[PDB]
């Protein structure tokens, strides 16, 4: 269902299409619907090789893989497929502007944060939409979902829940959130770390 | 946010029913090598790197994680990857995932040092070398008269 | 008069032929150098002397394997650590132990990580405390107005040392993640719900003296975690330093003396040897550089009557060796 | 005389040594002054563009917005009025007999980085305004040297301000437009409908001559000598504006309190950074390295520039045709982040 | 535009601290680069010339020749790539970052056995090179991406002191009285030529501009695009010379002087052209500025420097993508260097 919907978001947002791109498309929402819980390297290619078997069988095409796919709505009016230096300037030069505005820190653009900015663009677009970012310390999940609710246009807020403090203060700070969110119609992108708990 | 998604408090967030079923899951993982070796190339062609000679090395493809080695910087970013990689498969760290926080200070401090090490190292030999030129014309001036 | 000067710089030509004669050397292996030193200061913090030695042997295989070269006599104290900070450090306090030299070289020079000071001993507190002064405050995260004194403490900018660093409090994760809003020619970080002024001098420490503590995994992974344990060689000349001075106290303080001088004579001979190259690159100065190298004289000379003294110090050693490794 | 559209290419090329942050025509001289992020106030020839003319470095930050103005009195020269992130306003002097800058004196008083800076003459007292992300816009005086007036009319931090006769308006980053009445120091009207910071706002000045949005609609709105403003923000969109007339010291009218977006132009593929009135035109740049050009009757691109620049267009600029001191030559200049210029001639 | 001549009074004077040896100017800015006789590059802005934009000890030697190039890549982002040899048997390549005017090291080029002279940057349509002379007598070419060898070859039993560079063809001029054509990638000389006495200073092409010595004669050099070259040595005269037509890889046959210019008072030291007109420096202090088609001096500078004069640099008029700026630059030996702007 979720893969509909997604297909459904995506062909509404998106321009004129024809079959590679169907092709495409489904393919990319396959990827972020099945394939973002994935852990191993291995599981990824058996993955892979299996959407070559189910498009060569049942659908009788360029590189689907995870870094060839980059379907946003960033660089135009519509969500369709996008280049990749120039959404990789694109980015750079957004992020410059956001270290500038909000916070400097020196982090390198890449391909697979490229990767990872656009399907949290995607995943934070989908109304009553929210993330679980699994992965190692200093992978950069924070900052990034910082910098993606800055270009989306939503408001920052992150619990100040620390050393002696208890349920109360969590209870206030939900409220207060709940209370900007609705009362204020301040869209608002709550971040919840795991040592917050 | 979840850091390490072995322990108990990430656990019970991953097994909870409703937020399994709510959240779409994106797993971040630790980072691959290509990915590693793509911001330490970017990250490490700012600085005076390549200024002896290097003779390419006989590797097997699989072995070597970048690009086919051709400059000092292919060579030190495979290093670096590559210890990093040796490292974290000695202290046994298991499936819990390695956190690139280490490889990224490292190549600052890297880059930082190899600066400072270079210019200092310049200024030193120029000096030396006009102090011997400064000598000999004295001595040559010394022989005139 | 020229001729003579010219002759009075035979031994100082030749060092400048080897120096030039060794710079290719030097260059060819620099990157190789810098790249073990890197490793040093960002990886063998937290480790032991065996484990440093087999990662090292390691690390030397896999750099030789990629056809990158290095020193073969490389040290790391020989590399970092410069004469005058060696003075500093221990003139504030730390021992004279290679290990605990390399230690306070990894933590003295990362300017970027705030460092973690594993020290169960619980004397690092003073010497860090000693090395910057009176100015210095001893901050805890047990203490009741921790958050007011350490906003004071930022406003002000002195080098803060926070003890018990295993009870950690995330409100400073803005000051651990080092993330500043720099607005203008003034940096503020927000700390708690209001936003404080950093002086530009501020400097933090965090120590810890509960070995095989519990540390936030936030904390561990942006945090330079340093150990300080007592190797063989520490307790060896430690124990050696006690029965010496229990035996002979003025014997002892004589030869403290005669080392601290010897060693302040040698960095007394490599400022000088600075300052007169210094001096001739910018060109009276014939008379200056014979003061220059009368005063290099004089110290040899120094050098050389105070090296009639070492082998009963070595004999010595040499008696108390059954001691110290019992 | 007053329709004219520019080329499908660029007369000419300017190379600056970093990104071109504002751009300005003499009124008089043909000649173009281009900031510089680096910091640096270059001055070129429309017609000898190889070789600059001046350029000194007056700032440690960028240089963010800056205006001309030549000046006139009531009893003669061109003044230059320059924002920067290192908290002053450096105003300058250029001198026709030796083509060369000359320093005059700096603004100080703000906490921060200012944003725009606006110059206006009027009864041969000559006023400079501002705004910085203090969110005061404080407004000196060119000849005293000392401040006027200073106030905090939002929220969050300015953006952009615009001034005609005693009045200003300033978007913002809480996407909120205001108008301020500058000799009272107190708001009129908000303005909602953004949700993404205002760029660049300014106003429009009535033209006697028939365009739809440029000519008054009752008495009242002859009499004030405004009543449309026009706002560009990071929504990819342009929006012109109603200012609802207030109660006249004027007074806030509560029942009038609030603006009226009555066009909302659309068709740009990022942010729009930076807005110009032409007459029936609307030109306006963006982020999508392309320049385009609305109908203000119909709401309608008519050209397209697209690969104007290899990166974002930061900023354009035209001529005053509202003003009669000032000839609207058929010039536009236009300046991006890739370090290059494009000067439309003719 | 094109016709331009200096003013008899110079725009700007430069200082800095030692002997001035080889003076480039940006292709694109106004921003001037001079080396010294420490090894020591000087980034210096036009109109802010007492204060160096940048200053950076590129050699521990003294910096000989010096080169320039606007890269052109039509994927990828472009930068200015400046060359530095020195006597320090090594080639230095920088880029220069034009965002904070501060320079950055990209490479180095190792392998020739003593000082390298001469040092020259050109672009294909998607490749670079470079290519070095040395006192080992030998020509070698390198390429700026890879950074190992290409191309090496002794054409000259003395060593070439300057080589110019256009297309796949080489002419060297060493410290014998001969010049030579080679072809790039074959490495074979094409044609040589003598009728000098003293060792050549400084030898390039002589390109077609869209005349009398900037036109192709006939169809038959026109396809080729290589008619004409100048040379100049120690012996006060600046020759013109015609380039023999090899028999197309290309197989190998004399140089032909076409003309001489004479009037300078000791050793010339570098050659430019600008459209029709030709400039020179003398050691007696003398910028010279000279007609090809009526083939005379028509101005003179003389007491510019108190010490001897070392190069000149103008833009490059025959390239599009390097715009030919009204403006001259030239150095001298006496710590000093003028600008001539409009
Ligand atoms: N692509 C990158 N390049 C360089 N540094 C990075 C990158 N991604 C993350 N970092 C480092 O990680 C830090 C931010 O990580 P963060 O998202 O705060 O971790 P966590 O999610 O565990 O809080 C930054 O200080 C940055 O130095």
């Amino acid at each position: 269902t979720r893969l509909v919907r997604g297909v459904y978001t995506a062909i509404n947002t998106g321009p004129r299409q024809t079959l590679r791109s169907l092709i495409r498309l489904w393919a990319y929402e396959a990827w972020r619907i099945f394939a973002d819980r994935l852990v191993g390297v291995k599981e990824k290619n058996s993955f892979e090789q299996l959407l070559y078997e189910t498009v060569d069988k049942y659908l009788p095409l360029g590189n689907i893989s995870s870094t060839s796919l980059l379907f946003s709505g960033l660089l135009s009016l519509d969500f369709k497929e996008v280049n990749k230096t120039d959404l990789v300037n694109f980015i750079e030069e957004r992020f410059k502007t956001f270290c500038d505005e909000e916070l400097e820190v020196p982090m390198v653009i890449h391909e697979s944060m490229v990767d990872h900015i656009l399907r949290i663009d995607r995943a934070l677009k989908q109304v009553q939409g929210h993330m679980m970012l699994i992965g190692a310390s200093r992978t950069g999940k924070t900052i990034l979902t910082r910098f993606v609710a800055w270009l989306n246009g939503l408001k920052i807020v992150q619990p100040k829940i620390h050393r002696h403090s208890n349920l109360s203060d969590f209870d206030m700070i939900l409220k207060k959130a709940i209370s900007d969110c609705s009362l204020k119609e301040s869209r608002t992108c709550l971040i919840i770390d795991e040592s917050n708990i | 946010t979840i850091c390490d998604p072995t322990n108990n408090k990430s656990s019970a967030m991953i097994s909870s029913p409703a937020l399994f079923n709510r959240c779409i899951i994106n797993w971040m993982g630790d980072w691959d090598t290509k990915t590693m070796s793509q911001v330490a190339n970017n990250m490490v062609d700012v600085v005076p790197m390549e200024f002896t000679d290097f003779i390419v090395p006989e590797v097997n493809k699989e072995l070597v994680f970048t690009e086919p080695i051709q400059t000092i910087r292919d060579a030190v970013v495979n290093i670096l990857i590559h210890f990093d990689r040796n490292f974290y498969q000695k202290m046994k760290v298991g499936v819990n995932p390695r956190s690139p926080g280490y490889f990224i200070d490292g190549l600052r401090a890297l880059v930082k040092l190899v600066t400072a090490k270079y210019q200092d190292l310049q200024e030193n030999q120029r000096f030396v070398n006009v102090g011997l030129e400064k000598l000999n014309e004295s001595v040559l001036k010394v022989n005139e008269l | 008069r020229s001729i003579s000067l010219v002759k009075s710089l035979t031994f100082e030509k030749e060092r400048w032929l080897n120096t030039t004669k060794q710079f290719s050397k030097t260059s060819q292996e620099l990157i190789g150098n810098c790249i073990i030193s890197s490793i040093y200061e960002t990886y063998f913090g937290h480790l032991n002397e065996r484990e440093r030695g087999d990662m090292l042997v390691i690390l030397k295989r896999l750099l030789g394997k990629f056809a990158v070269k290095y020193d073969v006599n490389y040290r790391f104290i020989d590399y970092l650590v410069t004469l005058d900070e060696k003075m500093k450090w221990l003139e504030c306090g730390l021992d004279k132990n290679d290990y605990f030299l390399e230690n306070m070289s990894i933590v003295m020079n990362s300017q970027d990580a705030v460092p973690f000071l594993l020290d169960p001993s619980s004397h690092m507190i003073t010497v860090i405390s000693n090395y910057y002064g009176n100015k210095t405050v001893l901050l805890s995260f047990l203490e009741e107005g921790f958050v007011k004194r350490l906003e004071n403490a930022v406003r002000f900018g002195s080098v803060v040392i926070i003890q018990d660093g295993e009870f950690f409090d995330p409100i400073i994760s803005r000051l651990i993640s080092r993330e500043f809003n720099h607005a203008g020619n003034r940096v503020t970080v927000e700390i708690g719900d209001h936003e404080v002024d950093v002086s530009g001098d501020f400097k933090l420490f965090i120590h810890s003296c509960d070995p095989s503590g519990d540390i936030p995994i936030f904390l561990r992974s942006r945090v330079r975690l340093v150990h300080f344990v007592t190797n063989k060689e520490s307790i060896e000349t430690r124990i050696f330093d006690i029965t010496l001075t229990e035996e002979n106290a003025e014997m002892q303080r004589k030869r403290e003396d005669l080392i601290k001088l010897n060693t302040e004579y040698r960095l007394k001979l490599k400022n000088l040897e600075k300052r007169l190259l210094e001096e001739l690159n910018n060109s009276e100065l014939m008379v200056t550089l014979n003061n220059l190298k009368k005063e290099a004289m004089n110290i040899e000379k120094k050098l050389s009557e105070s090296e009639e003294f070492f082998p009963q110090f070595d004999n010595l050693v040499e008696e108390y060796s059954i001691i110290g490794k019992h | 005389v007053l329709k004219w559209i520019p080329r499908n290419l660029p007369s000419c090329l300017i190379n600056v040594e970093s990104s071109v942050t504002s751009v300005k025509l003499h009124p008089n001289l043909p000649i173009v002054f281009v900031a510089t992020d680096h910091g640096k106030l270059y001055a070129f020839d429309l017609f000898n563009y190889t070789i600059p003319l001046a350029s000194l470095q007056s700032h440690t930050k960028a240089i963010t917005s800056m205006d001309v103005l030549f000046t006139n009195y009531t009893n003669n020269y061109l003044v230059i009025v320059t924002a920067s992130k290192d908290l002053q306003i450096h105003v300058f002097k250029w001198v026709s007999e030796e083509c060369k800058f000359q320093q005059i004196r700096s603004l100080l008083g703000h906490e921060h980085i200012v944003s725009a800076v606006k110059i206006w003459q009027k009864n041969n007292d000559v006023h400079i305004a501002s705004c910085s992300r203090d969110q005061t816009v404080k407004i000196w005086d060119f000849h005293n040297g000392w401040s006027l007036k200073t106030f905090q009319p939002h929220s969050q931090w300015v953006r952009s301000i615009d001034v005609l006769g005693d009045y200003i308006i300033s978007g913002s980053h809480d996407t909120t437009l205001r108008l301020t009445h500058w000799p009272s120091g107190n708001g009129l009207s908000v303005g909602t409908g953004h949700e993404f910071p205002i760029e660049k706002v300014k106003f429009i000045h009535f033209i006697e001559d028939e365009i739809r949005f440029r000519t008054p609609s009752t008495d009242r709105y002859k009499n004030w000598g405004m009543q449309y403003c026009v706002s560009a923000s990071r929504d990819r969109t342009i929006k012109i504006w109603e200012i609802p007339l207030p109660t006249l010291a004027p007074i806030p009218n509560p029942t009038d309190s609030n603006f009226r977006c009555v066009l909302t132009l659309k068709g740009h593929l990022s942010w729009v950074r930076d807005i110009s009135i032409r007459g029936q035109y609307l030109f306006s740049c963006a982020d999508d390295k392309s320049v385009r050009c609305w109908d203000l009757n119909t709401g309608q691109c008519l050209h397209v520039w697209e690969k104007l620049h290899t990166g974002f267009v930061n900023c354009l600029d035209l001529d005053v045709d509202f003003d009669s001191n000032v000839t609207p030559r058929q010039m536009m200049v236009t300046g991006g982040l890739d370090c290059k210029s494009n000067v439309f001639m003719r």
